[PDB]
């Protein structure tokens, strides 16, 4: 079994969830109507989790407050409306999904097939020492990975690092930012170890964004696995990843060509509104992100 | 016969489940088989004390108007409208959908916030009987489920004593300090508690000391833990975590 | 100070953010990249909330950096992103009452927690002057200048 | 338990057979991922 | 003359058919068959009661 699309939860909750909780509070629909609009606001804002359990807590709360409004309160028939709603379930907590929006240089989105569901964790990097330590200086621009690395993630990181170092001299020899400077890099934890390497395709694009210093094109999530010579490799668990990218409002996505199969197994309504760009050799991705 | 007759006129008043009635009937048959002076007669006569002492059908009636709950909570606890509104919704919903209904609940916060104080205040609100039961750091299973009753010095788990003391079949038990319960290899009481807390299997709880199933279904359990995170997931996932 | 490993990543994150903010702000100083620094976080925080202290950390070092004392009695909390974005922290009500107990008369929180703070009783909110913020640079101009 | 052990009663499954009364019920083992795999006698070996 | 015991070992990639041949030998020689997995066990008492 898989997760659930944002719209999909609406058709679930209006039938298989709302009446059940209505039987938990013992009311009938005659006195405690809940429009669709309340449901779409709920699931779109207040609960971003692949499971339906969290929405189940919310709708419970709303119902039980309605029960209090009936047996002692004023109304003999509570009528929730979105304007009413903030009374019952309080003020909105989350709204601004995907924290950065301008994405200042050297931060890139990256999908991750976490232990439960999928989440659009960002990857970030930055300088850790003055860059022009010596105009003649010849010291390796040592990286420092951080973010609860497993050692396997460490080799993946070093591989991606070396490919970045090679790609620059292959592209723009005059720049030397990577080999001549220290760099801290941070991968947020959450990915299960087996998919750990899958973040790597993001990594190289992070570094390159820092190198020229130009920002990545907005909301272009990506994933992959880098080969130390620009080949990309298949990743696993695609259906969860695609739904997580859907929740965050992503409007483009890039996958290894080897998974052009599995992504098409998905139900057609799930895939509407995305614009995929399958690719195999890494150079391709460079032309679908920056320019 | 003397003790059998005082407990039997008892039996005539409290409405025992018919199953437990016949089970105490065969056990009383054995007591007739057992000697008048034997030390095992003392263990099983004090067993009869623990078993007959338990109310079986005494049913404290509740108030069901929210108003009297308004007052009595206001009589003994200022402010904190969130917790009061929660309890108010609790009574308001149980009052709607007919019969009394169970649910487990927890309060948590810095020590001395009045947690136990509101517990007892609710106990005298609903009119249920009160009984504290700390379980912070406990390990042995003899204080929760009891002994086998064949061990030397055996005694029934704490619950049998709360029923013996409170005299109602449907009290307000208050387990205390659930978060730090000793969850060891020596028979984990915290796992053992699930039989208490199972909504359906509490109705036919049984313990090794007194074999006869008890029927806790009317009890309104309450549990208190300082922090919700340490409690193991299977126990933590059922109950609501009020703050 | 009885560091948890999560405090080790948080510390390096905040440290590198200091090193970048100096070079972007005041190049003439070079104290951070050219000197060792001992830092001590007294124990008491439970591990799950551990990162919430981190936003305090960077301002500690900065006080040493420019060397001016911080503006008086300015408690704060938050969560740092390694590029100056800030994140919500949890359990704010206990924190704010403790700040009330201490005589605090200003406070700084991530803007994402503008919701929970309004649940508080009105008497709690009298006499404070809160400063919601998202990017870290804001905080830099509300302490030093 | 052995039934010679004090307090022994048959394992949970037998209670299901006594209660459910069929020879062919639908057992639903839950949350296999978190099975206690310890030095104290691994139940997960016992389940095989 | 008489029947005799002996030890043997097989090894190779999983799913090559090892265990499957075992039973075929069992009905070849006519001896009774009996599987006994021992992967990952540590209670020697299980091997000896
Ligand atoms: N709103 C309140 N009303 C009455 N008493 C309170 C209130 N808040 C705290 N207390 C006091 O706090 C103390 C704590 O008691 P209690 O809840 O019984 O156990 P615990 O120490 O576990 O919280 C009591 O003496 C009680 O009077
Ligand atoms: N040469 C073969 N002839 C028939 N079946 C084979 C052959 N090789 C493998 N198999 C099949 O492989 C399966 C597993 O083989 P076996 O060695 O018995 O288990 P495993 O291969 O896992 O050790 C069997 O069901 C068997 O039918």
């Amino acid at each position: 079994v898989s997760g659930y699309v944002a719209q999909e939860k609406l058709a679930i909750a209006e039938r298989y969830l709302v009446p059940q909780a209505r039987a938990l509070c013992g009311l009938d629909e005659s006195k405690a109507k809940l429009s669709s609009d309340v449901l779409t606001l709920l699931i779109k804002q207040y609960c971003r989790e692949s499971g339906v359990r969290n929405l189940q807590k919310q709708v419970e709360k709303v119902l039980r407050k309605s029960a209090y409004k009936i047996v002692s309160g004023e109304a003999e028939s509570v009528e929730v409306t979105p304007e009413n709603l903030q009374d019952f379930v309080g003020k909105p907590v989350f709204t601004v999904e995907r924290m950065y929006d301008v994405t200042p240089p050297g931060v890139v989105m990256g999908l991750a097939w976490t232990a439960m569901g999928g989440s659009t964790l960002f990857v970030e990097t930055s300088l850790r020492r003055p860059q022009d330590k010596d105009a003649k200086g010849d010291k390796d621009g040592s990286l420092e990975v951080t973010g609860q690395l497993g050692e396997v993630m460490k080799e993946s990181a070093r591989i991606a690092y070396t490919f970045a170092r090679a790609f620059l001299m292959q592209h723009a020899p005059a720049n030397d930012y990577l080999v001549t400077s220290h760099i801290h890099l941070h991968v947020p934890e959450g990915a299960t170890p087996k998919d750990g390497p899958s973040a790597g395709c993001t990594i190289v694009t992070a570094l390159l964004s820092l190198a020229m210093g130009r920002p990545v094109r907005q909301n272009l999530a990506m994933t992959g696995e880098v080969s130390l010579t620009g080949k990309i490799l298949p990743v696993g668990g695609i259906k969860e990843k695609t739904i997580a990218a859907k929740r965050a409002g992503v409007t483009c996505i890039v996958l290894p060509a080897e998974n052009k199969k599995d992504f098409y197994d998905l139900a057609a309504f799930i895939t509407e509104g995305l614009e995929v760009h399958f690719v195999e050799h890494y150079r391709e991705i460079f032309d679908i992100a920056f320019p | 016969d003397a003790i059998e007759e005082k407990f039997r006129e008892r039996l005539k008043e409290l409405v025992v489940p018919k199953h437990v009635m016949d089970v105490v009937d065969e056990e009383l048959s054995k007591l007739g088989l057992l000697d008048n002076h034997s030390s095992e007669f003392n263990v099983t006569r004090n067993y009869l004390d623990w078993l007959t002492s338990i109310p079986w059908g005494k049913y404290s009636n509740e108030n069901l108007d929210l108003a009297r709950a308004q007052a009595v909570l206001e009589e003994d606890h200022y402010g904190m409208e969130d917790v009061k509104k929660r309890i108010l919704e609790f009574i308001a919903v149980s009052q709607l959908r007919g019969s009394t209904q169970g649910k487990i609940l927890c309060f948590y916060g810095p020590p001395g916030v009045g947690k136990t104080s509101i517990a007892r205040s609710i106990a005298r609100a609903l009119n249920r009987e009160y009984f504290r039961f700390s379980v912070g750091g406990m390990t042995d299973v003899a204080e929760i489920k009891g002994h086998r009753r064949t061990y030397v010095g055996a005694m029934p788990g704490k619950i049998i004593q709360c029923l013996k003391k409170t005299k109602t079949e449907n009290p307000l038990i208050l387990i205390d300090e659930v978060d730090k319960i000793g969850r060891g290899y020596q028979g984990d009481p915290s796992s053992a508690l699930l039989e208490l807390l199972d909504p359906e299997q509490n109705a036919n709880f049984l313990d090794h000391y007194l074999d006869v199933p008890v029927d806790l279904s009317k009890v309104l359990f309450i549990c208190t833990a300082n922090v919700t995170d340490t409690i193991p997931e299977p126990l933590r996932d059922r109950m609501e975590m009020i703050n």
